[PDB]
């Protein structure tokens, strides 16, 4: 296999539309019922409706009642859901996930899902500041690198191009006025830096920018 | 609309050990009750449906019960593949509706934060803003709080909070804490102190830095 081929990100405006898909492979598509799942980044669960291929039966969530819009084709084995009116209200990943053969409400497959960004930024490569303790701040040192206001996510960012990963945090983004930041530090032994050169390496595709910034002791 | 009360809303286990999780419909949904498994950055995947029929692969040492409102699922030796989150939808009628999870954690030794912080970079500086960092890792348990004071008093807006969830390889938590401010602003200011309460320490762990020294 069962397979559900979703559509790409999207990245749109406020009080814009967007039309996701859900390609089916490996059962026959009309003898399933096709759902679809709203979740926002570390928050719950939540049904939109439902489409049955067979008969093009809907049924909907009253509190999506005119915003989403489930259709599907059944030449071509694929569903859709379309969002309408957006707000940054519907950034979340959308899933479209087969309802069970016998138990049609009971949810067995589900998509890998479809991230949906409403907003109104405009591409903006990140500012990346190193982060090197104060003068002031024993066996091990902890480093940072800040990538801030960027848009859109995401950002990748590696240490000595990959080479340190073991004591790597990177920090989930957060959204502040339109723009995303995070963080990332780094933990190694104090023997090797400053003695030893610590480089973060951060990459953010969308404006297709590549930096790298050294981690230097403090002039202080 | 039917209300799903999953409950507990976190959950803390061993390898071995027998968890159960409940959950009740605000209304008699008979044996139209699901369960779910929803690893950390991954899909959910169907355990149990019509309250107690595992579904495709799923363990034996998992069961589901009840029948009405009442509902609940039972791990019997938690393995270490069990931990993630845990949803129940009921699948009676529209609209569908799911708990509000659980999220079942493993248990590891205490271990207090290495707390570090730094002052704003002098490249953020010559860009005019000012941000202080103070990364807070590889603590547990979870539970943690962290307050900036500036000059002796504690400082709240400006202050953005991230939080990794628990880590593959070691069970512990780690979290990042920002301070933005205007260069103006921070120059105002002379000292700048990151201060977290955990259980590990009836006082907090305090780190910090003079900005004129």
């Amino acid at each position: 296999q069962v397979k559900l081929l979703e559509s790409g990100p999207e990245l749109v405006k406020p009080g814009a539309s967007v039309k996701m898909s859900c390609k089916a492979s490996g059962y026959t598509f009309t003898s399933y019922v096709m759902h679809w799942v709203k979740q926002k980044p570390g928050q719950g669960l939540e049904w939109i409706g439902y489409i049955n291929p067979y008969n093009d039966g809907t049924k909907y969530n009253e509190k999506f009642k005119g915003k989403a819009t489930l259709t599907s084709d059944k030449s071509s084995s694929t569903a859709y859901m379309e969002l309408s009116s957006l707000t940054s209200e519907d950034s979340a990943v959308y899933y479209c996930v087969r309802g069970g053969y016998r138990p049609y409400y009971a949810m067995d497959y589900w998509g890998q899902g479809t991230s949906v960004t409403v907003s109104s930024a405009k591409t903006t490569p990140p500012s990346v500041y190193p982060l090197a303790p104060g003068s002031a701040a024993n066996s091990m040192v902890t480093l940072g690198c800040l990538v801030k206001g960027y848009f859109p996510e995401p950002v990748t960012v590696t240490w000595n191009s990959g080479s340190l990963s073991s004591g790597v945090h990177t920090f989930p983004a957060v959204l502040q006025s339109d723009l995303y930041t995070l963080s990332s530090s780094v933990t190694v032994p104090s023997s090797t830096w400053p003695s030893e050169t610590v480089t973060c390496n951060v990459a953010h595709p969308a404006s297709s920018t590549k930096v790298d910034k050294k981690i230097v002791p403090r002039d202080c | 609309e039917l209300q799903m009360t999953q409950s507990p809303a976190s959950l803390s286990a061993s390898v071995g050990e027998t968890v159960t999780i409940t959950c009740r419909a605000s209304e008699n949904i008979y044996s139209y009750l699901a369960w779910y498994q929803q690893k950390q950055g991954k899909s959910p995947q169907l355990l149990v449906y019509n309250a107690k029929t595992l579904a495709e692969g799923v363990p034996s040492r998992f069961s589901g019960s009840g029948s009405g409102t009442q509902f609940s699922l039972k791990i019997n030796s938690l393995q270490p593949e069990d931990f993630g989150s845990y949803y129940c939808q009921h699948h009676y009628g529209t609209p569908l509706t799911f708990g509000a999870g659980t999220k079942l954690e493993l248990k590891r030794a205490d271990a207090a934060p290495t707390v570090s912080i730094f002052p704003p970079s002098s490249e953020q500086l010559t860009s005019g803003g000012a941000s202080v960092v103070c990364f807070l890792n590889n603590f547990y348990p979870k539970d943690i709080n962290v307050k900036w004071k500036i000059d002796g008093s504690e400082r709240q807006n400006g202050v953005l909070n991230s939080w990794t969830d628990q880590d593959s390889k070691d069970s512990t938590y780690s979290m990042s804490s920002t301070l933005t401010l205007t260069k103006d602003e921070y120059e105002r200011h002379n000292s700048y102190t990151c201060e977290a309460t955990h259980k590990t320490s009836t006082s907090p762990i305090v780190k910090s830095f003079n900005r004129n020294e």
